[PDB]
């Protein structure tokens, strides 16, 4: 008894959302290279000490946090399959802003995130094929984006790399190119905030189950806590510390939609159709809301 | 059979950094997967 | 991609009153989402098992389902005259819905002999401009014959056409005829034409022949 | 490929016999088997055929519903199983394999086969 | 409930046909419509689906990109539309529909199939049969039993009748199915059989109809 409204994805609306997205991801790109340095991404590379932390922590607990919620909660196959599928996916590149709101090491930001959508390649498909025995039998492997995900790694690192080189030869536009990204990416929001809301439409309604909030709204959290605690046991600088709980909080959320939506049909999937958009605007909260805990605290200290 | 390229800000299937922009219009062609599952073991929590 | 079916037992032949197995295997694990039709020749098939165990409304209760892993099996109790049709097997958990190759129960009887006759083209056929040679097997019970045609000590190929006849209503028999259809210049340029017919009820092949 | 056909002797009306042979040559499962009986001077005559493995076990018209025939895949061999022999059934007891896969009736291959005669 | 076809006729190959299926005692809003295409003498084969309520189609690979299926949830109609007909499409089509298990959530058998309407693509026309009487050999396993025969060669449309006397000759009549030849048109071949007593002594004719043109020929076969 549930339809998208019609003709969703191909109105005219849809389309100028998805554009927007694109300019969002440009210009955050832009603004990020604004911060980094060639020689640190270099010294970070050939120290792996918090990288491999990084890595361990994300796909030792984000797996496995969503398979336990998924046999905790008592969740429907489908509702399991698709935290387990979101699970897994790559840290994505919200992490870099939400560990440039902390003061972190962004030169480590973009080391994590480019070798972890590197690294998902190959542990992606064995993380589905371990986790997902007992739930689904059938074959993923094939429906995970591989060239998808190499295209995607090379577009993402082209304005980050424009910006590290404006920042290295010409500052004297530094400071407008700055302050243009952060207007463009505030006037993008507001639009995409209302974009979506227009596209959703009552559509939405029909995907807040109490168990889907429930865990969407438990695995960011936990994944937070998590990579945070993980990486104090090493005894990191305190700066790295944020940066590996923000990386493994946040994940590359489009992989599970392309993947659900490759394997299963309309009527199979349902409401799950909006989850990761539920996943999208749970994380933003969580991490605005640990943002102003932290600027709090700093402000007492 | 996916060969889609996906956009880490995204939450829809048609976000994609594809300048064509050919997954918003019609004949979207970036899943090559026509055999889909109507698995009936979908409704069942074990 | 498609997901393939091997039905086991393709001419199944039992007669009143004995037991059919038929056995669908797939090739991917497809749950329990197999159907079994019943197409009687020359009507709309029909529904007789769903989810390859239970059993549709009206259908009586000799017919019956099961799955053991990936083999589906379907089991007549007792075999009844209008049970004789050629069944198939279906597939659910995917798109793209694959069926299967298609058993057919047919009466059973003794062997029977075939009866072969040939036909020299018709004079007005002749002067019409083609030859066409005809040859019939009548009332042999066992469907598993080879028509070989042979002029002059030499076997043809892609030049002929055969057709059979169903299950007789009484006698429960089948019959074939094979023609040969030549040129004008080829039926002229030979001399003798034989036909060499191969059946389990003969020793050894029969050959009829005719000269112009 | 050669056979070899055992079995064979003379019994009262009424009677049974194991009427077998063996297959020397090669394999005959993906094969088939039938026996030909000789009428003394007169015929080959059909009594019954082996298809293959679980197929069939269709036989001719006199002898129906008297004789049984019955095949061994491990041991290559099949058994024309006998009841209630009548005099009207003595005859060399041939055998014969189909060389072809879909039983086109293409028996290559035949056997020396033993005497049967029924003593009354 | 029931469901009616409609739209089959003859297609020259390269065209353009559309079938439609008046579903009737339900909603196709909600249903599961399918298309089975079985060829002359061959198994059943699957073509497309549609899924109205969730706008979701799918198709066969051998008609991928060929077929449009659509749905008529106002006129209560799924039509398939076909495009570039290969000479191979040439079959019947069937409308199933899909029952819902309520026990078991998931669907089960096809149980409403419909009559189904002949499609047949072909680049030929319209012409009579042409009857070649098969004069009975005069040594053709004498005795008890003689064959006689009466072939019909070169007639496009599938449909035709053969009976002998009239109707009153029904005894070991077989009437072989037609085949179709490469040259694009039928032949078919009736055989009766003859107690051989000087053929019978009795006028044997072949009365062979054609109701897509205007033929009756009555060859009459004679000894040679």
């Amino acid at each position: 008894n549930f339809t998208l409204p019609p003709n969703f994805g191909k109105r005219p609306t849809d389309l100028a959302l998805s554009v927007i997205l694109v300019f969002m991801l440009f210009f955050i790109m832009l603004s990020l290279g604004c911060t980094m340095e060639f020689s640190k991404i270099k010294a970070h590379l050939w120290k792996p000490k918090g990288l491999a932390i990084a890595l361990v922590a994300q796909y030792g607990i984000m797996p496995l946090t969503a398979f336990v919620l998924g046999k905790v909660f008592r969740l429907k196959n489908i509702e399991a399959l698709a935290i387990l599928v979101c699970g897994c996916s790559p840290g994505g590149n919200l992490s870099n802003v939400f560990s440039l709101a902390m003061k972190g090491d962004m030169n480590l930001s973009i080391v994590m995130t480019t070798c972890s959508t590197f690294c998902a390649l190959g542990m992606m498909p064995l993380l589905l094929y371990i986790y997902s025995r007992g739930i689904y039998d059938g074959d993923l492997k094939d429906k995970v984006p591989y060239k998808g995900i190499v295209i995607s790694l090379v577009l993402v690192l082209i304005p980050c790399t424009i910006g590290i080189v404006l920042k290295s030869k010409r500052p004297q536009y530094m400071r407008y190119v700055i302050k243009g990204g952060m207007i463009i990416i505030l006037l993008c929001s507001v639009a995409v905030t209302v974009l979506s809301a227009i596209n959703v439409g009552k559509s939405i309604m029909f995907a807040m189950t109490p168990l889907l909030i429930a865990t969407s709204s438990l695995m960011p959290f936990i994944g937070f806590l998590l990579g945070y605690v993980l990486s104090a046991l090493f005894c990191l600088n305190g700066r790295c510390r944020r940066t590996v709980s923000m990386e493994t909080g946040c994940q590359n959320v489009q992989l599970c939609s392309t993947i659900l939506n490759v394997a299963f049909p309309p009527e199979v999937i349902g409401p799950l159709f909006f989850f990761p958009l539920l996943y999208m605007i749970f994380q933003l909260g969580e991490g605005l809301l640990l943002i102003a805990i932290f600027w709090c605290y700093e402000k007492f200290k | 059979t996916n060969l889609s390229v996906p956009n880490p800000l995204g939450f829809f299937p048609d976000h994609q950094l594809d300048p064509a922009f050919g997954a918003n219009s019609n004949n979207p062609d970036w899943d090559f997967n026509p055999n889909k599952d109507h698995w009936p073991e979908a409704n069942k929590v074990g | 991609s498609d997901i393939q079916m091997t039905q086991s037992p393709s001419s199944l032949s039992a007669s009143v009153g004995d037991r059919v197995t038929i056995t669908c295997r797939a090739s991917q694990s497809v749950s329990s989402a197999v159907a079994w039709y019943q197409q009687k020749p020359g009507k709309a098939p029909k529904l007789l098992i769903y989810s390859a165990s239970s059993l549709y409304s009206g259908v009586p209760s000799r017919f019956s389902g099961s799955r053991s892993g990936t083999d589906f099996t379907l089991t007549i109790s007792s075999l009844q005259p209008e049970d004789f049709a050629t069944y198939y097997c279906q597939q659910y958990r995917y798109s793209l819905i694959t069926f299967g190759q298609g058993t057919k129960v047919e009466i059973k009887r003794t062997v029977a002999a075939p009866s072969v006759f040939i036909f020299p083209p018709s004079d007005s056929q002749l002067k019409s401009g083609t030859a066409s040679v005809v040859c019939l097997l009548n009332n042999f019970y066992p469907r598993e014959a080879k028509v070989q045609w042979k002029v002059d000590n030499a076997l043809q190929s892609g030049n002929s056409q055969e057709s059979v006849t169903e299950q007789d209503s009484k006698d429960s028999t089948y019959s074939l005829s094979s023609t040969l259809t030549l040129s004008k210049a080829d039926y002229e340029k030979h001399k003798v034409y034989a036909c060499e017919v191969t059946h389990q009820g003969l020793s050894s092949p029969v050959t009829k022949s005719f000269n112009r | 490929v050669q056979l070899q056909e055992s079995g064979g002797g003379l019994v009262q009306p009424g009677g049974s016999l194991r009427l077998s042979c063996a297959a020397s040559g090669r394999t005959i499962s993906r094969y088939a088997m039938s026996w030909f009986r000789q009428a003394p001077g007169k015929e080959r005559e059909f009594v019954a055929v082996a298809r293959r493995s679980g197929d069939g076990a269709f036989y001719a018209d006199s002898v129906q519903g008297r004789f049984t025939v019955s095949r061994d895949d491990a041991k290559n061999t099949v058994y024309l199983q006998m009841n209630s022999l009548k005099p009207e059934d003595t005859a060399v007891y041939y055998c014969a394999i189909d060389s072809d896969t879909f039983y086109s009736g293409s028996y290559d291959y035949w056997g020396q086969g033993t005497q049967v005669t029924v003593s009354s | 409930v029931q469901l009616v076809e409609s739209g089959g006729g003859l297609v020259q190959p390269g065209g353009s046909l559309r079938l439609s299926c008046a579903a009737s005692g339900f909603n196709v809003s909600s249903s599961y419509i399918h298309w089975v295409r079985q060829a002359p003498g061959k198994g059943l084969e699957w073509v497309a689906s549609i899924s109205p309520y969730y706008s979701y189609t799918s198709y066969a690979d051998s008609v991928k990109g060929r077929f449009t299926i659509s749905a008529d949830t106002s006129k209560n109609t799924a039509y398939l539309q076909m495009n570039s007909l290969r000479a191979e499409d040439t079959a019947v089509y069937y409308c199933a529909r899909y029952q819902y298990d309520y026990y078991y959530s998931y669907y089960a058998g096809l149980d409403y199939w419909g009559q189904g309407t002949l499609v047949t693509v072909s680049s030929a026309s319209t012409k009579g049969p042409s009857v070649f009487p098969l004069a009975p050999s005069s040594k053709s396993t004498s005795g008890g039993t003689a064959a006689l025969g009466c072939l019909v060669k070169d007639y496009f449309p599938e449909p035709v009748t053969v009976s002998w006397n009239s109707g009153a000759l029904t005894s070991g009549v077989h009437t072989f199915p037609a085949v179709l030849q490469s040259s694009g048109l039928y032949s078919l071949s009736s055989v009766v059989t003859v107690p051989s007593s000087s053929l019978g002594t009795q006028t044997y004719i072949c009365n062979v109809n054609h109701k897509p043109s205007n033929t009756k020929v009555d060859k009459k076969v004679e000894p040679k």
